[PDB]
């Protein structure tokens, strides 16, 4: 009786995709902050 | 000029009509054949 793993809900996407999702989240947030709070307008 | 012409002609015709040759082909091509004629789904990759 295959006991489903906790964090089996992540199985549809590979570990690399989640990793790069986190990386892209950080990059997007930083670029947004930058391009919103740089110009002394 | 061999006396074996008509008999072999009739033999192959009889075999074809009854179905021996097809069985032999199945035996030596499909049967006696390694691969005959579902995989779990994979997680998406980058």
């Amino acid at each position: 009786k295959s006991k489903p793993g906790v964090f089996s809900f992540l199985d549809p996407l590979a570990y690399e995709i989640w990793m790069c999702i986190v990386f892209a989240y950080i990059g997007v947030s930083v670029v947004l902050f930058l391009v919103s709070r740089f110009s002394p307008y | 000029g061999s006396s074996l012409g008509t008999p072999v002609n009739l033999a192959v015709l009889k075999l074809s009509e009854q179905g021996v040759l097809d069985k032999l082909k199945n035996k030596w091509w499909y049967d006696k054949g390694e691969c005959g004629a579902k995989e779990k789904t994979s997680a998406l990759s980058l």
